[PDB]
């Protein structure tokens, strides 16, 4: 791909995402999405494998029977009410079929095995891209209509997609699997804590993609996709491994790291709320995650692992990718919980 | 839940003035010129009461003056505006285009036989002031009371107390 | 709540139901989803001319822009497909399975 | 919680009305630890790049250190400022609807029949 | 009332032509009479099998052309407004950028036919 | 909901019938809900196999319901404790046994038997509490 | 909206078509204007939670001059019973409802 | 009769919707969605609407005609299928149209019917409004509009159409 059009593909992507979380027609929001559609296809395609084709396939029809479902509630909710502002739905049917709708973008609920898929198929970098742009679109549309909500149907969906999430990541070797069956872990922490405070939802938003950022560019300067590949990035470079297992304690949650200060905040709000089932259930199970963060970290740092002798060259040559805000995405990807209360800020 | 109150047949009783939109397209500058006052005071009272339920009156009164406008014609200038017309109605679109001759004779007619002229090009569009003598009506759309507004926001801000008030965080 | 908005909705609704099940072919899944975009147009050309809300006529215009693009981007995709595999057939793109 | 709020206008850091609260003071420990978290991040670009990392880019350190603390600074003032009209509203609120926050008619603990739990 | 009159009035009279075309001229029928025609000699066999179009591009963008003049065609009513700055710059904006699109398949082959 | 709402109707204990067949539907439309699933994400070969997975589904989880159901109702009633969580501990063993007795294994209906009878105590307990596992946005 | 940047720069991009009662081209009322207008100056900063209790019989008023079947449901009935009654001979329509 | 016409209409709509989501051969697929778009067409036409229903007409037959082109050239198999040939497609046809069968079966008698949302069927010509549109056609009006207050959405359709013929050209790069 050409640089500038790759450039002006990405600047579209991020132009629909804007006209999503900037719009108050519903139309408008619904163009967004189209153009963020339109614009995220190539950009699985760049490297050109079938591999890539797979993938952005199921990435496509998937996103466009969420679209079209998206407008049926559109126009379901002007039926019923005349107003294209975004609000709240006044059709109990429409809302309820919109869950759904913006669900499948975020790839929660059972509509969840096409993310697994596209985030192995294409390549490390777009599905940072996918995994960490690609949802503050439906989330935004989620949070302004928050109002809304059946409950029982979000927090349903919300327990699926830990449970399934969690599960999942137990029974994959391949980093892009996992780190999927991560995005929808949190993607289910997230749209739980939706309904009561949105603004617990943006902090763990924030916190989910700084820190998924920090991850996806650890491994691409490791250029490492299997297990025993990034295993092997220890004897050629082993402070990527040191700082690897940290943003996995990160992911899992454990504090003082920056990752429990959404974990925690979370099963604040909602108990406050007087849910404490659904708390406690979230925190017993995002132990699963747990396991094959420990996993992953046990075979990447905590213990060397078998080398290969043409390493002697690869220590003989330096790295050439800057991997820009890396540093920083790890420190606020570690050690922010001390400044916590700074989540008013949000609200 | 309510009534859908209806005048009575006799109100709306009017003498139904009886001609066909040609009659009525060639006579139309005309028409508007003199017979302004009516149109005008039924249209305002149309547009201010938005109860056709109510100025029933005005439109008897505007259909008393077209038929008083058509009679006088008639009595005056019978021939001229029959042929002007007819030419009209011959017309599938009703064009004064082709029908300019006929437009002369009934022009020149009705000018020395009534004392008229045609409004010149947009005279007959211009918006109009009358003195209708009917009060304004306050609730036009029959407007229940209105919500009280939330109670606004003020006050002068300090420091929120004991800080963030957020677990251990003191400050 | 009027008579042709069900039948409508009920077209819309089996779109949705034939685009969500596949057979063997590609292009008949996005026929499908064309399909569903014509009862979507259909439908809000309806309210918007029943309502009279003369500035919301352009929006099913949109809709058929947007509708376009969309399934150029999908016939575009089944391209590739058809490149890569001879074939549109989806029973076999299993390739990322693993 | 204050996204609703009247008067709020959309898109900028301190709504002017913050000016009146007392800034936060240039020593506030918040505002040294995320200074911390500054020279943390030049810490890891060092190491990141294979680098002397206590005595490379000293620059590129101080850089870190310096960026941390202008957005800390920024940041601690927006964080007191929604603290403050959290209160705000609050008392507000509790001073509109007398009702609904009852005073209590306060007596001693001698007149309080508190039950006692023999611990055998 | 008129046009599905006439439309029926269209569609009956062609299908009684195809009607009296396939009942009156005594047909007699055998099978190598409704043998593929292939230049003479027999097919090698297929006239359903994959035909490789290579305009393919060419083909789908008409797709996205043909799709712009559905926002083109409100112009005639459009011209009778009382914002002719805003309509002539809207209408110029629409006209540049299919200028701009067809100028950037020209230039990166796209016209061109496969090969 | 509704159907849900008949175990909810017929209070525990008496009524023993109502609330077994109430029971016994709960599980069998969670019977159909996973067979339904797992022929859709996992292929099966043919119709009547299809049927075979289907009504074996089904039929271990109507089983599991309706031994639920009729031991919590014998059981409130033959002690006279309704309020009894034990009285679902019993439809746990019955669920757990049973449920291995599906499948023709020992220890799965055994650690069956801990974990139903378990949660059954704690759902059953949602009644005796205030409990809501769905909570409505509240502050 | 999200970030509502429209109102930051005071820029309209979609605030125009959002309700039916917003400056249409040549004036053409829309059909429910008057509830519509009627309805949306009844709720305007009382706030989106209190609309409901509040303005009520505004919005439905509203929305059956959108829909319409509380005087749709009341014809569809008045043709059942006039289908029904006219059968066995207790009515005849007047004159003027046939010609 | 007369009466309904719009009804019929609308059951011919899915009728080809159903013809088309029974997954046959794509040129049949494209066949029923031609009819189903012409008698929308029709039913658009007979609702107060003319401009919008002959844009549908037009846009769609461009779209199927590409359809049919990348059909024959990619999408075909040396046996192509009808309505009648597998049992699959033959099952999902009888479903479809017996199923759309019952459901007008259950509108057109009761006429209120609940299914997701109560139907009231009296009749099509009862919504209908009694208005004047003067000298200009308000969907003409509605849709001149675009270029005169939609500017937003003149800049956003046509970016958006730019790009989608960059990603067209993108995605069948092909290497
Ligand atoms: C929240 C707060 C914290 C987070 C704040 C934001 C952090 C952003 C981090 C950016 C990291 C960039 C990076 O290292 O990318 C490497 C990676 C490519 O690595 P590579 O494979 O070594 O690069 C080879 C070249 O691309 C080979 O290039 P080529 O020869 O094929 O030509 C194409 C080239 C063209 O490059 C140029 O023209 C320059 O493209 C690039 O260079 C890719 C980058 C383009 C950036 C355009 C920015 C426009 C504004 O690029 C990306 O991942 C780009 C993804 C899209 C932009 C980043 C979005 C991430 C954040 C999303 C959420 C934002 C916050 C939401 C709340
Ligand atoms: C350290 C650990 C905790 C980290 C917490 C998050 C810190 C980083 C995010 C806060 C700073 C950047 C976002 C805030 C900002 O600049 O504008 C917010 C927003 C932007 O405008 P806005 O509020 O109209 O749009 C964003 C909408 N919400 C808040 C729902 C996401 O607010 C303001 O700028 C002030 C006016 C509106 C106030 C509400
Ligand atoms: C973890 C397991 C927690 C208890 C699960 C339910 C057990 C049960 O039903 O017990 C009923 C019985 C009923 O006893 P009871 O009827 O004498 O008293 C019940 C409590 N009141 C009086 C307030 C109603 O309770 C227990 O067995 C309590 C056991 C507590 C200690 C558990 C330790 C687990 C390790
Ligand atoms: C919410 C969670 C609970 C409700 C939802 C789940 C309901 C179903 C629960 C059973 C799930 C499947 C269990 C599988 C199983 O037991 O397999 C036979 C299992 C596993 O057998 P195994 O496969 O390990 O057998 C071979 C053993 N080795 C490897 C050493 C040779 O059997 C056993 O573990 C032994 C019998 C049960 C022992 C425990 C009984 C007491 C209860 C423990 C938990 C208490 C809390
Ligand atoms: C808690 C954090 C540490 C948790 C344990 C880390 C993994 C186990 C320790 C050994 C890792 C392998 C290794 O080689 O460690 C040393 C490595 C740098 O090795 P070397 O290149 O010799 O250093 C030259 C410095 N001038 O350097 C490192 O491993 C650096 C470790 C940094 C850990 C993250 C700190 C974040 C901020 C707090
Ligand atoms: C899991 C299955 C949940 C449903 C079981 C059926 C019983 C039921 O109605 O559960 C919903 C529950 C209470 O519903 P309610 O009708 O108020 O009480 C029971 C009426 N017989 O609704 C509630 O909110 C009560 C609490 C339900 C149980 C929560 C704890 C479950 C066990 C721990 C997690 C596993």
């Amino acid at each position: 791909m050409n640089p500038i059009i790759y450039t002006t593909l990405i600047m579209t992507v991020m132009s629909g995402t804007m006209l999503v979380m900037i719009s108050s027609h519903w139309l408008l929001i619904w163009i967004g999405f189209e153009m963020n559609l339109l614009a995220m296809i190539p950009v699985l395609m760049k490297n050109f494998n079938p591999r890539a084709t797979e993938a952005a396939t199921k990435y496509f029809l998937t996103q466009a029977t969420a679209s079209m479902m998206l407008m049926m509630a559109i126009i379901i909710n002007l039926l019923y009410s005349g107003q294209w502002t975004i609000t709240k739905m006044f059709n109990p049917v429409a809302m309820t079929m919109m869950t759904m709708a913006l669900a499948m973008k975020l790839g929660l609920s059972p509509f969840h095995f096409w993310v697994p898929e596209v985030t192995q198929g294409i390549s490390l970098q777009a599905g940072l891209l996918l995994l960490t742009w690609q949802k503050l679109a439906p989330l935004s549309v989620l949070c302004q209509i928050s109002q809304s909500i059946n409950p029982n149907l979000m927090l349903t969906m919300a327990m699926l997609s830990i449970l399934i999430g969690g599960w999942g990541g137990l029974n994959q070797t391949q980093l892009r699997k996992i780190m999927a069956y991560s995005s929808i872990a949190h993607m289910g922490w997230m749209t739980a804590v939706l309904p009561y405070n949105t603004t617990m939802t943006i902090l763990n938003l924030l916190i989910y993609i700084t820190m998924t950022l920090a991850m996806f560019m650890l491994l691409i300067h490791s250029s490492a996709t299997t297990t025993l590949s990034l295993s092997h990035t220890w004897n050629k470079m082993p402070v990527i491994t040191s700082l690897m297992m940290v943003t996995l304690l990160s992911m899992g949650g454990l504090p003082p790291l920056s990752g429990f200060m959404p974990k925690w905040m979370i099963i604040q709000e909602m108990t406050k709320n007087e849910s404490i089932i659904m708390p406690t259930l979230m925190a017993m199970t995002a132990l699963l995650n747990l396991y094959f963060y420990m996993r992953l970290a046990y075979s990447s740092s905590l213990t060397m692992f078998p080398s290969t002798n043409n390493m002697k060259m690869k220590w003989q040559f330096e790295h050439t990718k800057q991997m820009k805000l890396l540093p920083t995405m790890i420190v606020l990807s570690t050690l922010v919980l001390p400044m916590t209360p700074a989540l008013s800020s949000l609200n | 839940p309510g009534i859908v109150e209806l005048p009575t047949l006799e109100d709306l009783k009017v003498q139904e003035v009886k001609v066909s939109s040609s009659v009525l397209k060639a006579a139309a500058h005309h028409y508007g010129a003199q017979c302004d006052k009516p149109n005008k005071e039924f249209m305002l009272c149309r547009w201010e009461e938005k109860d056709p339920r109510r100025c029933l009156e005005e439109g008897k009164l505007v259909n008393q003056c077209a038929l008083d406008f058509f009679r006088q014609i008639k009595r005056h200038c019978a021939e001229p505006f029959t042929e002007y017309w007819t030419c009209i109605d011959y017309s599938g679109l009703q064009l004064f285009r082709h029908c300019r001759k006929q437009q002369a004779k009934f022009d020149e007619c009705v000018l020395d036989k009534l004392g008229w002229v045609r409004p010149d090009l947009g005279e007959l569009s211009k918006v109009t002031k009358v003195k209708t003598d009917r009060p304004l009506p306050e609730n036009p759309y029959h407007s229940r009371a209105r919500p009280e507004p939330n109670p606004e926001a003020e006050g002068d801000l300090k420091p929120a107390k004991h800080g963030s008030r957020l677990f251990f965080w003191t400050m | 709540m009027p008579l042709v908005y069900m039948n409508i909705i009920m077209a819309f609704a089996i779109a949705l139901a034939g685009l969500l099940m596949y057979r063997s072919h590609l292009m008949s899944s996005l026929l499908c989803l064309e399909g569903m975009m014509l009862s979507l147009f259909i439908m809000s050309t309806l309210i918007i001319l029943n309502t009279h809300f003369t500035l919301a006529n352009m929006m099913p215009i949109i809709l058929l822009v947007f509708a376009a693009c969309e399934a150029a981007l999908g016939l575009s995709l089944l391209v590739m497909v058809s490149n890569t595999y001879g074939t549109d057939y989806v029973q076999n793109l299993n390739l990322l399975q693993c | 919680m204050m996204s609703g709020r009247p008067g709020r206008v959309p898109l900028q850091f301190l709504p002017n009305e913050a000016r009146s609260l007392p800034p936060p003071k240039l020593t506030d420990p918040r505002l040294v630890y995320m200074g911390f978290l500054g020279y943390c991040s030049g810490l890891i670009d060092n190491a990141i790049r294979r680098r002397p990392v206590v005595s490379a880019g000293l620059h590129r350190q101080l850089l870190y250190v310096t960026s941390f603390v202008f957005f800390g600074y920024y940041l601690l003032k927006r964080q007191d400022y929604m603290y403050a009209l959290r209160d705000h509203d609050m008392f507000a609120y509790v001073k509109s609807h007398p009702e609904d926050f009852p005073e209590k008619d306060k007596k001693t603990y001698g007149e309080i029949l508190e039950e006692f739990h023999p611990v055998r | 009332m008129n046009i599905m009159l006439t439309l029926l009035t269209n569609v009956t009279l062609a299908s009684l032509l195809v009607l009296i075309a396939f009942w009156l001229p005594q047909l007699n029928a055998y099978s190598e009479k409704t043998s593929p025609y292939e230049c003479g000699f027999d097919p090698m066999g297929s006239a359903r099998l994959p035909f490789s179009m290579k305009f393919f591009l060419v083909a789908i963008t008409f797709l996205l052309f043909d799709l712009e003049i559905a926002l083109l065609l409100p112009l005639p009513w459009a011209s009778q407004t009382n914002n002719l700055k805003t309509m002539l710059t809207m209408a110029l904006f629409l006209l540049i950028l299919l200028a701009a699109s067809l100028a950037y398949e020209w230039t990166q082959k796209g016209l061109e036919w496969a090969e | 909901k509704t159907l849900l709402h008949k175990y909810s109707d017929i209070p525990e204990g008496t009524e023993c019938h109502r609330k077994a067949y109430a029971s016994t539907s709960i599980g069998g439309a969670t019977g159909l809900i996973v067979s339904a699933y797992s022929i859709a994400l996992k292929p099966p070969a043919s119709f009547l196999e299809g049927v075979a997975r289907t009504g074996r589904y089904t039929f271990t989880s109507a089983a599991i319901g309706a031994i639920f159901g009729l031991t919590s109702c014998i059981s409130a009633q033959v002690r006279e404790k309704p309020d009894d969580p034990l009285n679902y501990f019993i439809g746990g063993c019955a669920g757990g046994l049973t449920l291995g007795a599906r499948t023709r294994s020992y220890g799965i209906g055994a650690a069956a038997c801990a974990y139903m009878g378990l949660t059954a105590a704690l759902v059953k307990m949602g009644q005796l509490e205030g409990w809501q596992v769905f909570a409505e946005p509240k502050v | 909206p999200f970030f509502d940047v429209q109102k930051r720069l005071g820029l309209d991009l979609d605030r125009w078509m959002t309700i039916q009662s917003a400056e249409q081209p040549h004036k053409i009322p829309g059909r429910c204007h008057a509830f519509e207008k009627e309805w949306i100056e009844c709720a305007h900063g009382i706030g989106g939670i209190r609309a409901e209790k509040e303005c009520k019989i505004e919005f439905d008023d509203f929305v059956e001059c959108l829909l319409r079947q509380k005087t749709m449901k009341r014809l569809s009935a008045i043709k059942r019973q006039r289908d029904k009654l006219i059968k066995e001979g207790k009515y005849t329509p007047p004159p003027h409802h046939l010609g | 009769m007369t009466m309904y016409i719009a009804f019929i209409l609308s059951t011919i709509f899915v009728i080809g919707f159903v013809g088309f989501s029974s997954k046959p051969s794509p040129i049949y697929g494209g066949l029923g969605l031609i009819v189903s778009g012409g008698v929308g067409c029709g039913i658009v036409l007979n609702f107060g609407g003319s401009f919008l229903g002959l844009m549908v007409f037009l846009i769609y037959l461009g779209g199927m005609l590409v359809v049919f082109g990348y059909t024959t050239a990619m999408a075909t198999e040396m046996y192509p299928e009808v309505w009648v040939s597998n049992k699959t497609v033959f099952g999902a046809f009888v479903s479809g149209l017996m199923m759309e069968f019952c459901m007008v079966y259950y509108a057109l008698k009761e006429e209120e019917v609940e299914i997701i949302f109560k139907f009231n069927g009296l009749g099509d010509w009862v919504i209908y409004d009694t208005g004047d549109s003067g000298f200009f056609s308000e969907e003409a009006m509605g849709i001149a509009a675009l270029y005169s207050y939609g500017t937003w959405l003149v800049i956003v359709t046509g970016w958006s159409l730019l790009i989608g013929v960059v990603v067209i050209m993108e995605i069948t790069r092909g290497n």
